[PDB]
């Protein structure tokens, strides 16, 4: 019972922890560089008008 | 009829040497070959004037064309013919029926409603629904769309509320103006034999634009519907509801001319003005003081990645009073339509509720059956993360309860009108299976009265 | 001249683009004027400023307007009405009546180029004056009253600009624009009307700025106890949609012990405006009879009115929020919404073709920000007379998809101090209002937790930190349920958690619709929070004697449904609430043995 | 002669073309004559042919464009360097606020400053007791050093600069910190605070500062943190004083410069900031330090709040590469009710092993510094564990760290904003917390200074 409740806190964490701060974490990320290159590129088409 | 032709680059289109040339004004191009384009000004300047055509520039000869300024911006001829009609996206007849007459021209940007003017929604509007009805009324003059992603069943409730919508009390006074916003050929064919054989025709005006079509016709076919939809609300004192769907695809089309005119992307690429270009359409919807009939608005939008926080579906919910949101652990389990209720949301349902415009029971039961479903949800997660046994007795009635909330409430069928009464005795008779003491939000007195 | 005769500066428009229009021939205006547009004469104002050439940024839709047209300018700036009969209207982002552009257009919509004063012009109000001839007076110096409403006395104040003697006043029933007064200045005499104009740009002035350590009441239990807003602060709720930012609002408009309310309208639905001029008129204050409304002055300029009015609705509220400051008045002034504002400005920055900074906003956002909540605050106003007015900034910010990274929110955290962040999943649970105790906080807590404690005479400093270090245990401890479970909680851990409990759905939720709970005086606040801090003050000297958790909770049960309903306890019955600490002991003490 | 032009090009924002001109130079500062008799201060941006842009402080707010005119000084912005500045109130420009007397200036300093001679600099080793065990033992801080305290939005930055200013002094010695203060585009009651914290100090008098709002044009706020350490150099190398420099908040300033840099249409960095920030930002930074054959001294204490909490962002990214090391305050620890909430992991001191050690200040900092960071950065890692996989999942070994890191941040870290503990209670208070681990995991300590601690 005890080696059962470390490998269920164990899978417990996994699933609403771990795995959950990843998945919201790559969604930021995945965020960030297309606005980040989406804003590059527009600058860029105005640096081209000088 | 100017010759004038200065540049053609892209989409886009510049005149010179033109006078008293205004700003969004509708022009008409008359290429070497004798074929006209439709255009609209997007800039005037000195006697230059910059246009983009609907159809695009592709073999223009800019020696031998010319142009020509109609004096007047996108416009639609409304008439009370409308109805059992069908218009593409720029209002021109699809179902090769007879010429239509019209009574007056209005432009598809309408006039904002006056403030002061303006009146608060009123009654309520029959969605043959038991979710809608009863949790999420609709309102007349209520913006409240529906949430749904690609591979969901928002057609099918799209073409059952269009087909059971109606006013109470009221006879012969209620419309139904269907928009639709780059779709398929198949699913436009969807709709066209639901509406013909359900006689929904006969009292509907649809408005039809397809996936292939002009993506200037894209948005601008909500605005042709708005505006017939204001004209039979306002000037003929009619119930108006309008659906409209997909607004995803919209979206789209939106994107698409924003980047084909160069404009600074906002957040996803979309236009940063997109909260104020879908406020012009929303906003049309709402009750005016001494003035029958109605504008109500249903939009229908697709979220990407089934993320609420997209720039569609999330900066809709700023506009819109509520949302109904449709989800796939409902819909992998068979529910009809597949509402999630504790997302969903009616923020004008007070208006809508107690006796005259709904059953006296109305407001107590929707509280009490929705912390019944939270409470069952809540107590059918504790029955898979920590087993059966880990829930008391009243939490596996809860849980009980849910499945049959799920399952005989929700779940109706696309085809199966249910009534406002029909409604709420359904969900009266699913509190019984709750004791009394557990009813702790309705009074003593509706429950002497109603609980069986 | 021309053609025989002449006459004052006549533009012609050479380029028109959406809300931005330019023209020629405009060398004599200057940059903030305000010009109409066009042959229908829409409003407009200069921004920028080529040779000719100015850059004007129109307040009205500009669809059918071309090259060719004339333009015609005032000469004044962005300016708007400050006299008897501004209370009780609501007024587009110009300070246009809506109620008599209806009447005038007859008609249910907005038409264009539709020229109305602000105020009116023609009614006669009954001037009372207050002071004697010969009074050296400056700006500040009162020098009569006006009883706009049964309690709202609109004090006739001296314009700023105009300093000398009163040379003769007398009362009398005038109009706005009959003169009332004469002063006797050192650039000769002038003559004084009950109405003046001033600058929405520029900040009213002022002698100095004081700290505000006054708590306001705003009746809402989890503000007023935990992240207090002092009268004076600035407040930003930054939420979702759907989460209660307009709702918090519409309490404080109406539950604020303030003398005047001013709401700015920004970019909002317009069934939320309607929803005012019907409701605020029907809530009457019991004590002096006069409706809400009756305290209140609106701007409304809605989503699908025009985006550029967006900006002029924002300081033309906080323009009025200073007039009425300076008469010794406390003002509040609600801003519904700034992120409406800053789209209207990321709006005209693609227009003006400017670099973009963060996420597409102009790069001045965060000064256009700054110069707006720094214009509010508890002032020492102008005048001889040293008065106290103050401004409190109570402004909602949307942020997309509930990003609070996003720029405004952000460049608002950095001018506020505090901070009502909603949450989306507390909108969802159906807790209202939707107020997350982890993230919001209040830099005031400390000085209104000083002030709080002196008035009550009671450690009330002590009840609310011991009552936030229940709730910051709750968050440690649901970590650990999630994880290990609920039953591998210690006895006294458990009953922190039931006591935690008791604080979210007895004291935090607040109901807005229904009565006994929409309002909470400061007095009934202090018999709840120490019941149920009484509650675990006596469980735990259970635990520790030797009773166990559900042996308490058990027995409890009659003890603990009278906690969870005294927010329902009328204001003339709080001995029912202080009755139960006595009550639990009782019921404690039989448990114990 | 009076050099003034009546020809105005365009008028755009903050910015101003005025053309047909002759003889006017970079840098160089304008006075804006308008139709109704008020002045506005600016400076030259670009002088090409007969044409000149410039850059308006106040703001180019209802001005006519034929009826106004442009006064052409001829020099650079100046500040009145003299002593009398001594307990004065100045402006974001330099004008004084307090409605006192005006400044006879012993001397007129480009506000631009000087660049230090490397070979005539003096490095500073010198050790400053700021009161605060977490920078006089952690993060040391030196006179003339450039030590930055990163903060965020509501953060107690401001109750933590009152803190050191009022216990900063040195080892075996009297002498006065001529501290030197510039507000930067904050808000009224940031400022009302630190005014009554100083009165309440009695160093009020003592302290030349300059003042700018958040009301105030945010163009102007350019030029303020150049006014300060013109007066700060002038104070200390000139007049042979130890001066202290303190800056909130820089994160309105390089927003200041963002908007010119907007106006102007440049080629924009890193989320729109201006490509030479980092440049810019050590112009005002490397102004510190000692010279030798004189008395005096400058140390910088800037203050920031970190946008959206982000170390990566390019305000105190670029701040760190100039600075050295910095003092990292974070929103977690202010949670925990922490004073100063002071996170000594990510910061860090450079000058300070010069500055520690036997004669200095103790003879075993070093040793107990370096034991210390390492176990509360594991002890830090084991209470990450135990919060997830549980106590008893944890190692005893780990354990009994798991305690070291809880005192060592609610006794060691936490001791309020008005505690003065001496260098001595200091590192006697180190070692108690080094006492709980066993000799054996004491590594980098050797045993030298183990046996006589
Ligand atoms: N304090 C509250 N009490 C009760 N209901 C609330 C409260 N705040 C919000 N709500 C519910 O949330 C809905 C949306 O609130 P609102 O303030 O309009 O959201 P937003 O954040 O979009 O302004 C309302 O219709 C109301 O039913
Ligand atoms: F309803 Al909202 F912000 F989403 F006002
Ligand atoms: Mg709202």
């Amino acid at each position: 019972a005890e080696e059962i409740e470390k490998t269920r806190r164990r899978v417990n964490a996994l699933e609403y922890m771990t795995i959950p701060q990843l998945e919201e974490t790559i969604y930021y990320i995945k965020m960030k560089l297309e606005e980040n290159e989406r804003a590059e590129v527009t600058r860029l088409i105005k640096v081209k008008n000088m | 009829e100017y010759r004038t032709i200065k540049e053609v680059v892209g989409p886009l289109m510049a005149v010179e040497k033109v006078s008293g040339v205004k700003y969004e004004e509708l022009i008409e191009v008359r290429m070497q070959n004798g074929e006209i384009r439709r255009g609209q000004v997007l800039e005037v300047q000195e006697d230059k004037a910059m246009v983009q055509i609907f159809e695009g520039t592709s073999g223009i000869n800019l020696k031998n064309s010319s142009v020509r300024f109609l004096g007047h911006p996108l416009q639609l001829g409304v008439s009370e013919d409308m109805i059992g009609r069908v218009f593409d996206g720029l209002g021109r007849p699809k179902d090769n029926g007879p010429e239509i007459l019209p009574e007056k021209y209005l432009d598809i940007n309408g006039e904002v409603i006056n403030p002061i003017a303006r009146d608060y929604p009123d009654e309520f509007i029959q969605t043959g629904i038991s979710a809608i009805d009863h949790l999420n009324t609709l309102v007349r003059g209520q913006k409240l769309p529906v949430f749904s992603g690609s591979g969901l069943p928002h057609k099918e409730l799209a073409a059952q509320i269009a087909r059971q919508a109606t006013v109470l009390d009221s006879s012969d006074d209620f419309a139904v103006v269907f928009a639709a916003i780059g779709i398929t050929f198949e699913e436009a064919e969807f709709f066209m034999e639901d509406f013909r054989q359900t006689g929904a025709i006969d009292r509907s005006v649809m408005f039809m634009n397809l996936a292939n079509d002009p993506a200037i016709e894209r948005i601008a076919t909500p605005r042709m519907a708005l505006t017939a939809a204001e004209y039979l609300a306002y000037e003929k004192g009619m119930h108006v509801l309008v659906i409209m769907t997909d607004m995803t695809n919209y979206a789209e089309a939106l994107r698409e001319i924003s980047a084909a005119r160069r404009e600074v992307p906002g957040r996803r690429g979309y236009p940063g003005y997109l909260y104020t270009n879908l406020a012009t359409l929303f906003e049309r919807a709402g009750r005016i003081r001494g003035l029958k009939g109605s504008v109500t608005q249903i939009p229908i939008l697709t979220m990407p990645e089934d993320d609420k926080t997209h720039p569609i579906p999330d900066l809709t919910g700023y506009i819109t009073e509520g949302q109904i949101i449709l989800t796939r652990e409902l819909y992998k389990s068979g529910i009809q339509p597949p509402i999630d209720v504790l997302p969903s949301l009616s923020r004008l349902k007070d208006k809508g509720t107690g006796a005259g415009k709904t059953r006296e029971d109305h407001a107590a039961t929707m509280n009490q059956l929705f912390a019944a479903y939270a409470q069952g949800k809540q107590a059918k997660e504790l029955a898979v993360v920590l087993g059966e046994s880990a829930l008391s007795d009243i939490d596996k009635i809860y849980a009980k309860f849910a499945e049959r909330f799920e399952n005989e409430y929700v779940n109706q069928g696309f085809y199966t009108n249910r009534t406002i009464t029909e409604t709420l005795d359904l969900g009266w008779e699913l509190l019984a299976m709750l004791p009394r003491t557990e009813l702790k939000r309705i009074k003593d007195d509706l429950l002497d009265k109603y609980l069986p | 001249g021309s053609s025989g005769s002449s006459g004052m500066q006549i533009g012609k428009i050479i380029k028109v683009s959406g809300p931005l229009v330019m023209a020629e021939n405009m060398s004599e205006a200057s940059i903030q004027d305000m010009c109409l547009v066009g042959d229908l004469g829409v409003i407009g104002e200069i921004i920028e400023m080529r040779q000719d050439v100015a850059s004007i940024q129109v307040y009205e839709e500009t669809s059918g307007i071309g090259p060719g047209e004339p333009v015609r300018s005032t000469g004044e700036a962005l300016s708007v009405e400050l006299g008897p009969g501004i209370i009780s209207q609501m007024f587009d982002g110009i300070q246009r009546p809506l109620d008599t552009f209806m009447e005038v257009t007859q008609s249910n919509f907005l038409g264009r180029g539709v020229q109305l004063p602000a105020l009116d012009h023609e009614k006669q109000w009954w001037f009372e004056a207050t002071i004697e001839e010969g009074t050296e007076v400056s700006a500040g110096d009162i020098i009569g009253y006006v009883d706009e409403t049964k309690i709202i006395q609109h004090k006739i104040m001296v314009p700023n600009g105009i300093k000398g003697t009163v040379q003769k006043i007398e009362s009398g029933s005038f109009t706005i624009d009959d003169p009332i007064c004469v002063i006797e200045t050192e650039q000769g005499l002038k003559e004084l009307t009950m109405m003046q104009k001033w600058p929405v740009r520029r900040g009213r002035p002022i002698k100095q700025k004081l700290n505000p350590d006054v708590p306001m009441i705003t009746g809402q239990r989890v503000i007023d106890t935990f992240f207090p807003v002092t009268k004076g602060g600035a407040a930003a709720v930054p939420g979702p949609f759907g989460a209660g930012k307009t709702v918090v609002q519409h309490q404080i408009a109406k539950w604020s012990d303030v003398d005047l309310v001013v709401y700015v309208g920004c970019g909002e639905r317009g069934n939320e405006m309607t929803d005012v001029v019907n409701e605020f008129p029907e809530l009457i204050d019991p004590n002096t009879g006069e409706s809400l409304m009756e305290r209140t002055v609106l701007i409304a300029n809605t989503s699908n009115m025009p985006v550029a009015a967006r900006e002029a609705s924002i300081y033309t509220g906080i323009t009025i929020a200073e007039y009425f400051r300076d008469m010794g008045y406390d003002v509040a002034i609600m801003a519904d919404s700034t992120s409406r504002w800053a789209e209207a400005l990321r709006e005209m920055s693609g227009r003006l073709e400017e670099m973009p900074g963060d996420e597409g906003y102009p790069a001045y956002l965060g000064s256009r920000l700054a110069e707006y909540y720094e214009r509010s605050g508890r002032v020492i106003a102008l005048g001889s007379d040293q008065r106290e007015g103050s401004i409190t900034a109570i402004s909602a910010v949307s942020p997309s998809g509930g990003d609070i990274s996003e720029p405004v929110t952000q460049n608002t955290l950095r001018v506020v101090k505090v901070f009502w962040g909603l949450d989306s999943s507390l909108a969802q649970k159906r807790h209202f209002p939707s107020i997350n105790w982890i993230q919001s906080y209040s830099l005031y807590s400390t000085e209104v937790g000083r002030y709080m404690d002196q008035i009550l005479q009671q450690d009330w400093s002590d009840m609310v930190t011991e009552g936030m270090r229940i709730l910051q245990e709750e968050e440690q401890l649901n970590e650990i349920v999630r994880l290990v479970g609920i039953d591998s909680l210690s006895d006294n851990d458990r009953l922190t958690l039931e006591v935690a409990k008791s604080i979210r759905e007895d004291y935090l939720q607040q109901n807005a619709f229904d009565d006994v709970d929409t309002f909470t005086s400061r007095e009934k606040q202090f018999n709840m929070l120490k019941v149920i801090l009484t509650f675990g003050k006596e469980a735990r000297k259970a635990l520790s004697l030797g009773a166990y958790f559900n042996e308490i909770m058990e027995g409890t049960v009659a003890v603990r449904e009278r906690i969870s309903r005294s927010k329902y306890i009328p204001e003339e019955e709080l001995a029912k609430i202080s009755s139960i600490n006595e009550e639990i002991k009782e019921t404690i003490q039989l448990i114990v043995s």
